[PDB]
């Protein structure tokens, strides 16, 4: 019962190719997740819009697919609506709006990848907990 | 006065004192365990 | 207002006491420390190590379900690398 | 007449009154009388009150289907919040009783009177040449009423969230409080029960020790109480025999031999403990809640290993999730 | 005779009085406190409650506990050498053997302790009203930690020895027994709360009605340890409360017995209520209320409100609080208000 | 019927309060 | 000099009631502790301070105090230069050494009494002239201090105005409200819902203006006391002793401690939500805003939306008819804030502005404040008691309010304690009832 590199193996892109994170990245991602996400996305939910969570399945049915490092990283730069037919960086933290969301100024591409990996790793560990809310607490 | 050393009070005192410090040392070590 | 025992105040003040207890008190401390740090404690009380609550995949709890064959059932729980 | 007003002041301040109406009494007596009269009438005959301001009246009076245990005086509407709502602020009494008008009239009058009651407990002590601080002990139960009836509503932003005036209603206040604040896991509360448990403990301690060490002056078939006369010179119990016993129960130096050091401790412990429990409610009135150890201890992989703290949280959710059914429209309870 | 010589030694006035009682008290009392402090730091509750309960696992002073045995155990005494543990010590800990250890030992320790009160009092030649009083704490421990679970399915539903583990015991009784609505419990708190009042009010009364027996302001030194005159004005105390409260004591012997009666009687009433909860004979509902609430959907009291809170507590807590039941409650079956 | 019973006992306690305060036994000093 | 034959050890400081010299040392050494904390804590805060991050998310209570005075901040509370924070911190910490020096000096070296080593500084508690005079001195010192604020605001830079026309920014106040009808009007305001008494101040003009009045009035009373003595009634009413004067100031601080608690909890102006957290109501108001904004974007007509109770999911009416936010947030319809006001009309929240004048900066403002409500645990876990560990946060508004209520209360206890003793000390029975002449025994039996 431990955090194996087997668990830290998450899909990198849409074309099946995967990437293996390290215990350093995970922790770093988890920390960065608290720094800039937890505020609204604590435990995989979304306080300011409970209809959309960070479940891998939910990210998969997103448009474009956001259930991989590449999907998530792009989002953190130019976030869109679930159908992708509208850019929402003005009311959502991102690199192209770091002037508006100062927390995103420090964040560099390493940080983005770490954060992305965290979102994909947690449900591997927590399971239904990561997606659901108080019901699973 | 010529007080003795080993007494019933001494026994009582140690039954609590000796394990305590042994526990305080053990717990103190627990503060460094992780994952 | 007095009994046979040697007044604490005198003993806690006596140099002889500290000559003794500067050795004894830290000794017990280091011993208790070793008791945990060497992982012995884990085995004396069957307490699970951070990597010994579940199996890798399993997410179920090793709940004891019958009194008489409990000990045997517990041992079986340790089998699945738990 | 030596001077009407001069006589008046002499009558008020008079220590020859059956009940000492003090200067604080001049405020207490009317206020306490208004509070009690309104309460009694309300508790019996008041119509249902829309406490949560959601047009969902809660009946808490006897004549409207309640008994002693369930009956209560329902807090003012959540539509009023912290607004001042006297009778002359309503188009009619019908409206006034619907929006929980009586409640404010009672709590304000009570808290006012109960404060002057503390003020009077000094005055009489002053008039009788005895030391003060008796009122200081009463400051503890008063500060709780204040925390429960005034401080928490102020903090939460509505008098509708103040503790109701009733048995079961008091139970609701607690259960919900536990949900929103996790009070059992708060140091100030824990100090409160400690003072309260310790209090009852020490009350039994002192009580027993003294009554057990009484000097014999009574017959075998005569009340042991008669062995005391009101206005004695000497003591009625052997405090030296008391100390001898209790000193052997534990050990000598862990026993009192000074009656004055004894009674101070008897007074200090519960008062201080309740003082913190009152500060607890007053602190959690600004949402500085108890310890949150939810999902603290986790295993090497990241799995959540539950504690009793987690089992507590499950009970708490149930309270949270079910309380005020139809009052919430949005995800977070920030009110 | 060796007996009277054995007696001689035991009843010798030491720093820590032993006595005949001590032969029972000290062994149990120590093992009970020791067993707790042991389990508190080392032994787990994983195989029994699916819980971490020790410092070794990461619990703190509040969340640590010596949890009850499994529900499988039933009311088994769980002897170290019993059919369950089979002499094994490690297994014994994991099956929650330390709970029945602490319980039974502590039980006899409370027996030994009251006996100590009885024995010492006899020697000192004082009345045993300290032993009579200590009966209330006995009744509570007996009713709660023994009688109650003896009425339930197993020791599992007894209060586990620990801070937080007791808090759940409170919430449980609320959710499941509606314990606050019980007349016997109410008498309980009235005694404790009323007892904590007597404690406060009497001490303060005394400290502020004292005579001047010294020239210093710190009047503590000015007390005569060798009886004589009353250190405080009972007569002044009387007239005070008679004018501020209307009623006042005037018989120290009654005042102090009253201080014994109130908190002892309360604890005893609360015991009886718990004895009734063992068979689940609770004070859960008011039939007249429910009948109207059923026919009339607009009838609402603070009583009805509370029951809904109970429904939530039961539903959301039962799964992880009663593992042995393998409870599975779908999200849709979970009772919930709006939004929350 | 229930309402009456509740108020009755209550009214009785208040009545007792009165007598307890103003019709007590006069607390006499020394020579008692 | 002083030992057990005066007071007990645990009442040690009461042995200094009549030792002017040493009693001055205490006050000078004590005042150093206050300056020391202020200094050492500011540097502690700065040392942890993260510029590109909200102050309320960093456990700051001193740097946001400096920020309000227009220092190191700019547009929208953006931190520009951390040097002023560093300065305020270090200067204090230095001054603590100077004060601490004198304190220690007067307490163990200098004259144990002052009366002889200087009749000007020496004093007598019962000397109604010296007391009113020393009081007169401090009444001026505080008066100038009140003007020190007025100066910083009108001349030396200004203050942080959240109500800034172009959006929260440091603004120089050059038009202080000096109209007495307006200023002292606040004192005649109710302390309940709506009419908020002193805490209801909502613009820097009044703040600066009011301080001008206080500054002058204080010094005016400062001079008055120098050149006078207490009247007749003033003497026949009060108790004149060292403890009595203490009690009077104790209840005074208690009252101010309670007023400060409500100020940091309710007021938006002198406690900017940009530096501190959002106020309690502000946070609950934001959630209604947020989800009114969301659902409306989903095509919902918020104006006519009917909630479970049939009251109005998003918008409803106040008891006086004003259009307000719906839900449990109906209790906070008294909230006013820069982000929300442009949506308000003459009858409350305007359905047309709500329908198409919602600005993006407002949406994310609502989301921010919504997700930063002053809800948390003692171990600092942001959210409801049932929340999960992740977000380590507790609103500064929560820390300050709770801390200062505890202090204010205990000071009310201290007041009663020292006021009760002074009355008994004066009349002379604070040490017990006279065994011989027992007062009660001379009064008729009420029986
Ligand atoms: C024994 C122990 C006894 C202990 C006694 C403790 C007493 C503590 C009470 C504190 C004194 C209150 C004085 C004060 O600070 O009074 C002010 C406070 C708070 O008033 C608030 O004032 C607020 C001011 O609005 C501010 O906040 C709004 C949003 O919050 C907007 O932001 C707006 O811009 C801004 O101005 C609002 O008006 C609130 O509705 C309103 O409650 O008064 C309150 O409620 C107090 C409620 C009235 C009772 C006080 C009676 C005192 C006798
Ligand atoms: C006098 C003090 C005292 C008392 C009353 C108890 C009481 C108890 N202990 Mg205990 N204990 C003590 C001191 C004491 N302990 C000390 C000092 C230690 C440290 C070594 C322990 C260590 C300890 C452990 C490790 C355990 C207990 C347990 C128990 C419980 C069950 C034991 C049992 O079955 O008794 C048996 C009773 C007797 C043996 C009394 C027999 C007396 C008769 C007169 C003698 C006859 C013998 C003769 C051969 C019979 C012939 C008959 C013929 C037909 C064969 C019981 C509540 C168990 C427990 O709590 O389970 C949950 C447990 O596992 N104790
Ligand atoms: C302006 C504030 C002020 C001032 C100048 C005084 C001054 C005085 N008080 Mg006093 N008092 C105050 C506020 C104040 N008080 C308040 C607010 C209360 C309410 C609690 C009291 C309650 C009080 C009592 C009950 C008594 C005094 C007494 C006295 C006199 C002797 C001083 C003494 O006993 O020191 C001795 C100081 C101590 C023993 C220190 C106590 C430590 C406190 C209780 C703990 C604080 C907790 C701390 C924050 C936690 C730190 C963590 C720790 C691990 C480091 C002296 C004239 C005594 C006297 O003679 O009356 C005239 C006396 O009996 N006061
Ligand atoms: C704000 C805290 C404070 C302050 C300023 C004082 C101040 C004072 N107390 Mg005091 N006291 C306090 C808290 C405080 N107390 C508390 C909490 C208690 C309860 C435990 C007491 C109990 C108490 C008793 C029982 C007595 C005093 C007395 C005194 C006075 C004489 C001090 C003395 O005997 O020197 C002795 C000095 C020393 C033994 C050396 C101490 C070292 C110095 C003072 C500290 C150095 C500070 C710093 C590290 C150096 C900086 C140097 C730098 C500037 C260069 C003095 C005015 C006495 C009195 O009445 O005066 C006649 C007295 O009898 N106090
Ligand atoms: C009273 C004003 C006050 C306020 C509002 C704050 C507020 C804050 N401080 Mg702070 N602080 C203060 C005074 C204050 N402090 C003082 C006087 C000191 C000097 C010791 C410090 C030293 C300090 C440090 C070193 C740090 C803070 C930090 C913080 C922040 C995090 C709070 C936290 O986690 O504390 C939680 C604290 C507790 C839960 C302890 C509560 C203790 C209570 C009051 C004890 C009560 C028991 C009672 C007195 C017993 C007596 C009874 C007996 C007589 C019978 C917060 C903004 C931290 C920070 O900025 O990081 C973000 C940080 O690292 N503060
Ligand atoms: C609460 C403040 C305070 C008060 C009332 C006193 C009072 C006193 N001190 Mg003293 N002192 C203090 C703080 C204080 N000190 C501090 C902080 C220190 C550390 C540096 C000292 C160090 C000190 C020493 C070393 C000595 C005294 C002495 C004395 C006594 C003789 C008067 C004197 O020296 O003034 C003479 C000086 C003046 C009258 C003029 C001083 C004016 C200064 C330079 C300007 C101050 C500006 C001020 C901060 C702003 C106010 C202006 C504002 C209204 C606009 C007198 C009782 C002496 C003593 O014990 O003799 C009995 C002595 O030898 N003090
Ligand atoms: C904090 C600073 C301070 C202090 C401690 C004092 C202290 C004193 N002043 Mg004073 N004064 C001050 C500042 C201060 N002054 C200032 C700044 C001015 C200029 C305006 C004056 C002008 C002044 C005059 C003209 C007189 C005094 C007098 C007095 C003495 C008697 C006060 C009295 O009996 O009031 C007791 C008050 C009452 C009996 C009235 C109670 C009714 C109050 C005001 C309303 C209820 C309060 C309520 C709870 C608070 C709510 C707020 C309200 C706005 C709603 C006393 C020594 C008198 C004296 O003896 O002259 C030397 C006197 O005639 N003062
Ligand atoms: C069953 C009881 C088992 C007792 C087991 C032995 C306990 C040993 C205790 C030693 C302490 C003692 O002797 O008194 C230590 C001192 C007494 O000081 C005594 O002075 C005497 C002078 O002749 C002798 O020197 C004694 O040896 C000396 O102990 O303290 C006392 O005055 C009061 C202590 C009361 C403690 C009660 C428990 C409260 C503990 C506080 C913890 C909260 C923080
Ligand atoms: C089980 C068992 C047993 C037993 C054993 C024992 C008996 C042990 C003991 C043990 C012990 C005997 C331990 C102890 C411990 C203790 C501790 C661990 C403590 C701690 C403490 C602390 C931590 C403190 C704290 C505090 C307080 C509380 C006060 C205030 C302040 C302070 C903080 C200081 C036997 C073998 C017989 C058999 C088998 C079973
Ligand atoms: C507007 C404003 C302002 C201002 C304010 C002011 C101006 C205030 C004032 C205030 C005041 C001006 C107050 C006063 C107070 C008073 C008092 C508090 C008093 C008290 C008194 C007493 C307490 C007394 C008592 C008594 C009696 C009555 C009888 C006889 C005896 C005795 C003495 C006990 C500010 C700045 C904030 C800001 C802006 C806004
Ligand atoms: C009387 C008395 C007392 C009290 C005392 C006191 C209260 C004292 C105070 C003292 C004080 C009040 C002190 C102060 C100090 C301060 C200082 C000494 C300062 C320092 C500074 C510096 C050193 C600088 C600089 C810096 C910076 C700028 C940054 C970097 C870091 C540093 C920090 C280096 C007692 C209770 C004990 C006992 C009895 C007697
Ligand atoms: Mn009555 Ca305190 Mn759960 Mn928001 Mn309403």
């Amino acid at each position: 019962a431990e955090l194996t590199p087997e668990v830290l193996t998450v899909p990198l892109n849409s074309e099946g190719k995967t990437i293996t994170l390290t215990e350093k990245q995970y922790l770093e991602g988890k920390r960065l997740f608290q720094y800039a996400c937890a505020s609204c996305h604590v435990g995989g939910i979304t306080k300011t819009n409970p209809s959309l969570d960070l479940r891998t399945e939910t990210l998969a049915l997103a448009t474009p697919p956001r259930d991989n490092i590449e999907g998530l990283v792009d989002y953190m730069k130019n976030p869109t609506t679930y159908d992708g037919e509208q850019e929402i960086a003005e009311v959502h933290p991102s690199l192209r709006s770091a002037d508006i969301f100062p927390k995103m100024r420090n964040l560099t591409e390493k940080d983005l990848v770490a954060i992305a990996g965290h979102i994909l790793v947690e449900p591997k560990i927590l399971g239904d907990k990561w997606g659901g809310g108080k019901v699973y607490y | 006065v010529s007080y003795p050393i080993f007494t019933v009070r001494w026994v009582a005192v140690h039954t609590l004192a000796v394990p305590t410090i042994f526990f305080l040392g053990a717990i103190a070590a627990m503060q460094f365990i992780q994952r | 207002g007095t009994t046979g025992e040697r007044p604490f105040s005198d003993i806690i003040t006596s140099v002889r006491y500290w000559v003794i207890h500067s050795i004894t008190i830290p000794a017990l401390f280091i011993a208790g420390w070793l008791f945990v740090s060497t992982g012995l404690a884990y085995d004396v009380f069957g307490t699970p190590r951070p990597d010994s609550y579940y199996a890798q995949e399993q997410r179920s709890i090793p709940l004891v379900t019958d009194r008489f064959e409990a000990k045997q059932q517990v041992e079986t729980f340790l089998e699945q690398l738990k | 007449s030596a001077n009407l007003w001069e006589r008046f002041c002499n009558w008020v301040t008079s220590t020859d009154n059956r009940l000492y109406v003090g200067w604080f009494g001049v405020i207490m007596i009317p206020t306490l009388l208004a509070a009690t009269i309104c309460f009694v009438i309300a508790f019996i005959a008041a119509p249902p009150v829309d406490i949560d301001g959601i047009r969902e009246p809660v009946s808490g009076s006897l004549l409207y289907g309640n008994n002693i245990i369930t009956g209560a005086v329902v807090p003012s509407s959540n539509a009023i919040g912290l607004h001042f709502y006297p009778i002359w602020e309503a188009a009619s009494l019908d409206e006034w009783l619907y929006n929980g008008g009586p409640y404010q009239l009672i709590i304000f009058h009570f808290l006012l009177g109960a404060s002057c009651y503390m003020g009077r407990q000094w005055e009489l002590s002053y008039r009788l040449g005895m030391r003060p601080w008796i009122c200081v002990a009463y400051s503890a139960p008063l500060a709780s009423a204040f925390a429960v009836f005034l401080i928490y509503p102020i903090g939460q932003g509505s008098f509708s969230d103040g503790m109701p005036l009733g048995i079961s209603g008091t139970f609701n206040f607690m259960i919900v409080f536990q949900a929103e604040h996790n009070i059992l896991m708060h140091p100030f509360h824990q100090l409160g029960v400690a003072g309260v448990f310790g209090g009852a403990l020490f009350c039994a301690m002192h009580g027993s020790l003294v009554t057990s060490s009484l000097i014999r002056e009574t017959t075998e078939t005569e009340s042991a109480n008669y062995g005391y006369k009101f206005g004695q010179e000497e003591e009625t119990y052997n405090i030296v025999a008391a100390h001898g016993y209790f000193g052997r129960l534990i050990f000598q130096y862990a026993s009192f031999n000074n009656s004055r050091s004894l009674h101070f401790f008897l007074a200090a412990w519960p008062v201080v403990g309740v003082w913190f429990t009152a500060l607890g409610i007053s602190t959690m009135a600004f949402n500085l809640n108890g310890f949150n150890f939810n999902h603290s201890v986790i295993d090497a992989k990241g799995n959540v290993i539950n504690t009793w703290a987690d089992i507590i949280n499950r009970a708490n959710l149930g309270m949270e999730v079910m309380h005020e059914r139809n009052a919430h429209n949005f995800p977070l309870d920030l009110a | 005779g060796w007996f009277d010589i054995l007696d001689d030694w035991l009843k010798r006035d030491r720093f820590v009085f032993v006595g005949w009682s001590g032969i029972l008290l000290f062994p149990c009392a120590y093992l009970a406190l020791g067993g707790w402090l042991t389990g508190t730091t080392f032994v787990t509750s994983w195989y029994t409650h699916g819980l971490a309960s020790s410092y070794l696992e990461g619990c703190n002073f509040l969340t640590v506990a010596v949890s009850t045995p499994a529900n499988s155990m039933g009311h088994s005494l769980l002897l170290l050498w019993g059919p369950e543990a089979q002499g094994d010590f490690t297994r014994w800990c994991q099956l929650g053997g330390l709970w029945t250890f602490i319980a039974l030992h502590g039980a006899f320790g409370l027996i030994g302790f009251m006996l100590r009160q009885f024995e010492i009092a006899r020697l000192v030649g004082v009345r045993p009203y300290n032993a009579i009083a200590f009966s209330a704490p006995i009744a509570v421990f007996v009713s709660v930690f023994l009688i109650y679970p003896l009425g339930q399915s197993s020791w599992f539903f007894a209060p586990s020895f620990g801070v937080a583990a007791i808090f759940r015991f409170l919430l449980f009784f609320q959710g499941f027994h509606n314990w606050t609505l019980n007349p016997f419990h109410m008498m309980g708190v009235a005694g404790v709360l009323g007892g904590a009042l007597l404690c406060a009010i009497h001490g303060a009364t005394v400290e502020n009605t004292l005579f001047q027996d010294g020239e210093g302001a710190s009047t503590f030194r000015a007390f005569n340890p060798t009886q004589a005159e009353e250190t405080y004005s009972m007569v002044t105390a009387n007239r005070f409360w008679s004018q501020i409260f209307g009623i006042a004591f005037s018989n120290k012997r009654w005042l102090h017995f009253f201080m014994l009666f109130v908190p002892v009687t309360g604890l005893w009433m609360s015991a009886i209520g718990v004895v009734g909860l063992a068979l689940n004979l609770r004070s859960y509902d008011f039939i007249s209320q429910e009948i109207r609430a059923a026919e009339d959907p607009e009838f609402e009291t603070f009583y009805t409100k509370n029951l809904l809170l109970n429904e939530g507590i039961r539903a959301w807590m039962a799964p992880q609080d009663q593992p042995h039941e393998n409870f599975v409650f779908p999200e849709e079956v979970l009772p919930r208000g709006n939004a929350l | 019927m229930e309402t009456i019973t509740y108020v009755f006992i209550f009214a009785c306690i208040i009545a007792l309060f009165f007598f307890a305060i103003f019709f007590r036994e006069p607390p006499r000093i020394t020579k008692k | 000099d002083q030992e057990s034959s005066g007071f007990a050890w645990w009442a040690g400081n009461a042995r200094l009631i009549n030792l002017s010299g040493k009693l001055l040392g205490a006050h000078v050494a004590h005042a150093g502790l206050i300056v020391f904390w202020a200094g050492a804590m500011t540097l502690f805060e700065l040392a942890h301070f993260i510029p590109e991050k909200p102050m309320y998310e960093q456990g700051l209570i001193l740097i946001p105090h400096i920020a309000t005075l227009g220092w190191g901040v700019g547009p929208g509370g953006e931190v520009v230069d951390t040097f002023p924070f560093f300065v305020v911190g270090v200067v204090h910490l230095i001054s603590s050494a100077v004060l601490g020096f004198g304190g220690v000096y007067h307490a163990i070296r200098g004259p144990e009494t002052l009366e002889e080593y200087s009749s000007f500084f020496g004093y007598d508690w019962k000397d109604k002239n010296k007391m009113t005079t020393i009081l007169g001195f401090h009444l001026i010192v505080l008066g100038i201090g009140a003007l020190l604020l007025v100066a910083k605001a009108m001349f030396f830079g200004g203050l942080y105005d959240t109500w800034a026309p172009g959006g929260g920014d440091v603004r120089v106040i050059t038009n202080p409200t000096l109209d007495p009808r307006v200023i002292f009007g606040y004192l005649l305001k109710s302390p309940f819902g709506g009419e908020g008494w002193i805490v209801s101040v909502n613009n820097l003009e009044d703040v600066v203006g009011g301080h001008i009045w206080i500054g002058l009035i204080c010094i005016a009373g400062g001079i008055w006391h120098i050149l006078t003595t207490p009247f007749g009634w003033a003497r026949r009413a009060f108790i004149w002793s060292g403890e009595a004067y203490l009690s009077y100031s104790l209840g005074a601080l208690s009252m101010m401690g309670f007023i400060a608690t409500c100020f940091v909890w309710f007021n938006n102006t002198v406690y900017p939500s940009e530096f501190y957290g959002p106020t309690g109501p502000e946070a609950s108001q934001a959630q209604a805003m947020t989800f009114l904004i969301r659902d409306q974007k989903l095509g919902a007509n918020v104006g006519s939306a009917q909630g479970p109770t049939g009251l109005g999911k998003y918008l409803m009416r106040s008891p006086t008819g004003e259009i307000i936010f719906g839900g449990e947030t109906m209790r906070f319809w008294d909230f006013r804030g820069p982000w929300l006001e442009p949506l308000r009309g003459p009858n409350g929240l305007d359905l047309n502005k709500i329908k198409n004048d919602i600005q993006p900066w407002q949406e994310r403002r609502a989301a921010e404040y919504m997700t930063h409500a002053p809800l948390g645990s003692l171990n600092s876990v942001g959210g409801v008691a049932t929340e999960i560990n992740s977000v380590n946060f507790v609103s500064p508004r929560s820390w300050l309010a709770t801390s200062h209520f505890v202090l204010a209360f205990f000071f009310l206890v201290g007041h009663l304690w020292h006021a009760g003793r002074a009355r008994a000390a004066a009349a002379g029975f604070e040490k017990g009832i006279d065994r011989e002449s027992e007062p009660v025994l001379s009064m008729p039996s009420l029986d």
